[PDB]
């Protein structure tokens, strides 16, 4: 079977590793330790096709800057999550799109924008802001709450759905 | 069998309870438990773990206040002796000397071990976790009462030496090898002459070496303190992880300095010089088993300016891609080669601490704080043995020290590199990025000439050691 | 690659400590400071092989009972340790021997005879004497400094091939 190579960039603290392990853990076991294999891995089914995601997450790496490009890399798609009350990580996002599409070498590079809510604070970006910003990209944008889980599945297989229609 | 205090004065007794404490499915081990359970394990009478006393040291801050410890390990050691048995008020009732049986077992099976036990999670408070000290001074009056009030014979032992290292905590580390260090290399550059030190002036083993010997000292500094709650990813992060930061901010410049040195060699023939010497130090590193300054080497090597030259790879020796594709295939498949070379090796080794950092964060947002049971809320332990197991393999590593010995001006040298300059970030990328793109243009531009910039001999010395000293 | 449990135990005085520290840190601990109950990990290759040492630093003063068979009970091998210039802790060795030999019942337990303290010059302990007590004991009888490093890898790598041939 197929497998997608997905990443999820972004600026550290919105939230991306809650994200991942969302998508791929189990929700229903008290204990989650991430230093066992293929806690990356995840086979489901999309729009029927079954396919092996494979997250590459590297969240609390965000310092390693230069280590980025190697990274990026590899995905064949990606997640450019931010914080919807942290106006800095989305004003980031603009860079981060540019860092894909210069590694990929591409102009048409498969991502989705997605704003995650991470806690109570007070929003700080509006959706219509993201909707505009996403459009302008010429690409999808997702809520998420990776907290609740709500739209978690939502953003991974819509870009899955943008990598088989590229 | 043996009667513990009553749980009306000795809170540390009350029996355990699935509402309490919560075993995992050969000491016991903890999956959860109350405050008050959890402490009564970390001085248990029955067995010991160092374990367990370094876990809870380093992770209690989350569930627990320093003072509030405090002033919990103070109530365990204040255990209330029995009262004497049926037999002694027989022969104190009759004039006799008691021979106290059971008074006595109480004391050598659960006072001695349990008070013993106290101290010593007072010993490795002040001694590993002095910080929680520095920064709450009454805390510290109170360790110094409490310490202070102990009396006793047996005890006298420990309280002198524990005060001691509090003292020696408040005012203010030699090495002894097994064989000598090997001999400083050096090649154009010679000692003294600073002024001339560059990456190809320099001898690559030295390099290596004295980068070696940073990139170490920047890794065992990194304390616990730096990691645990995540706070490396916190906006006071600059405050709470700044060894981390130091250290992932050397690797940065000399990945970025790597970069520069190759981009801004304009002529082919000097580039493939360069980027041939800076496979060589890859070399080096592997042998000396830093494998964060590998790592340093892939990544410029895959980094969007280096990573497109085709025309200055292609003219590059077999053995050296060789070289640079094992080392490229560490990080693949999520560093499962990596994880498994590191496993294996015989140490001093620098390791990549990004690994760590990832790891950490998953475990603390992928498992509660709490779990509850009858609705009560037990403190899930789980999660602070599993963010320990990382600090500890942290903490392993940082043991084993390099035999090679400090040369001051190279070392002083790597410490002053800033490639960067007055630029930002996407300023200086973009700079090396277009570098990238004037020596060797995208298809169909033809590929330019430009002149030679170095005036000393290209041939590498190098990576094999010499004898003479 | 595997785990060995090795305990370091012995008079109080003796350098058990001093001798785990020299091996574990290359660092030379020169003042005294009793010990309760320590433990260090030690990642190392042995005869080609990777090894995880678990070092349990136990504490010498002869005079804590229940916390003995304690720790004894896990252990796998044993560090006898005794100073050179300490007779009374050299006769304190049989003590140790008859312990374990009980407390894990079984009279091929793999340790190894340790006499420490072997840079100063005022030996009362002859090796002749050290030697025969290991021979009747069919255990190795290995002289060490914590001060130089002499014989400390000799002493704790002996038991772990004793660990790993039993
Ligand atoms: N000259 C010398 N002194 C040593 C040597 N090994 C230990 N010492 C000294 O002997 C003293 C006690 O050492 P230490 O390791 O604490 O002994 P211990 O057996 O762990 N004591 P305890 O059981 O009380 O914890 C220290 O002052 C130490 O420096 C050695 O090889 N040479
Ligand atoms: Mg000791």
């Amino acid at each position: 079977m197929t497998e997608y190579k997905l990443v999820v960039v972004g600026a550290g603290g919105v939230g991306k590793s809650a994200l991942t392990i969302q998508l791929i853990q189990n929700h229903f076991v008290d204990e989650y330790d991430p230093t066992i294999e293929d806690s990356y891995r995840k086979q489901v089914v999309i729009d029927g096709e079954t396919c092996l995601l494979d997250i590459l997450d590297t969240a609390g790496q965000e310092e390693y800057s230069a280590m980025r490009d190697q990274y990026m890399r590899t995905g064949e798609g990606f997640l450019c999550v931010f914080a919807i009350n942290n106006t800095k990580s989305f004003e980031d996002i603009h860079q981060y799109r540019e860092q894909i599409k210069r590694v990929k070498d591409s102009d048409d590079v498969p991502m989705v924008l997605v704003g995650n809510k991470c806690d109570l604070a007070a929003r700080t970006v509006e959706s219509r802001q993201a909707q505009d910003l996403a459009r302008s990209y010429g690409i999808p944008y997702i809520e998420t709450s990776a907290k609740t889980r709500q739209g978690v599945e939502d953003a991974f297989y819509t870009l899955v759905r943008e990598i088989r229609q590229h | 069998q043996m009667r513990l205090p009553s749980a009306d004065v000795y809170r540390f007794a009350e029996p355990d309870s699935e509402e309490n404490i919560i075993f995992e499915e050969g000491i016991p081990i903890i999956k959860a438990g109350t405050v008050i359970k959890l402490i009564e394990r970390l001085t248990y009478h029955m067995y010991a773990d160092p374990n367990f006393v370094r876990t809870f040291l380093t992770t209690y801050r989350s569930f627990c206040k320093p003072q509030e410890l405090l002033s919990l390990i103070i109530e365990r050691f204040e255990i209330p002796e029995p009262e004497p048995t049926e037999a002694d008020r027989i022969a104190i009732e009759n004039g006799d000397q008691p021979l106290s049986a059971e008074l006595k077992r109480f004391r050598k099976e659960y006072i001695q071990p349990v008070q013993l036990r106290v101290l010593n999670v007072c010993r490795h408070w002040v001694e590993h976790h002095f910080y929680d000290f520095e920064r709450d001074a009454y805390l510290l009056q109170r360790m110094e009462e409490f310490i202070g009030t102990v009396r006793g014979k047996a005890m006298k032992k420990w309280v002198e030496s524990i005060t001691k290292i509090i003292q020696r905590k408040k005012i203010a580390h030699n090495i002894t090898f097994q064989s000598s260090p090997p001999t400083v290399e050096w090649h154009i550059s010679r000692p003294g002459h600073i002024e001339t030190f560059d990456l190809l002036t320099l001898h690559p083993i030295e390099i290596a070496r004295q980068l070696t010997l940073l990139e170490s000292d920047l890794y065992r500094a990194v304390q616990p303190s730096e990691l645990v709650g995540s706070v490396w990813t916190k906006e006071d992060k600059e405050i709470n992880s700044p060894n981390l930061l130091k250290m992932i901010r050397h690797t940065t410049n000399l990945t970025l300095w790597f970069e520069k040195c190759i981009v801004e060699t304009e002529n082919l023939e000097e580039r493939v010089a360069v980027v041939s010497r800076i496979i060589e130090i890859l070399q080096v590193f592997q042998e000396l088993n830093n494998f964060n300054g590998v790592l340093e080497v892939v990544s410029a090597m895959n980094s969007s300016p280096v990573y497109r030259l085709d025309h200055t790879f292609e003219q590059i020796p077999s053995r050296q891609k060789k070289i640079l594709e094992e080392a490229h295939e560490l990080s693949e498949d999520h560093y499962k080669k990596y994880l498994a070379k590191l496993r294996s090796i015989n140490p001093p080794c620098v390791p990549f601490f990004g690994i760590y950092l990832t790891n950490i964060l998953k475990t603390e947002e992928g498992n509660p704080e709490v779990l509850k049971r009858h609705g009560k809320e037990l403190i899930n332990f789980s999660k602070r043995r599993k963010v320990a197991e990382i600090t500890g393999e942290i903490q392993q590593y940082q043991n084993q020290p390099y035999c090679l010995r400090v040369e001051s001006d190279i070392k002083r040298f790597f410490e002053n590199l800033n490639p960067m300059g007055n630029s930002m970030e996407k300023e200086f990328t973009d700079y090396l990025f277009n570098k990238s793109l004037e020596i060797e243009p995208r298809n169909p531009k033809p590929l330019p000439r430009f002149p030679k910039k170095y005036s000393y001999p290209l041939k590498s010395p190098g990576v094999r050691p010499s004898n003479p000293r």
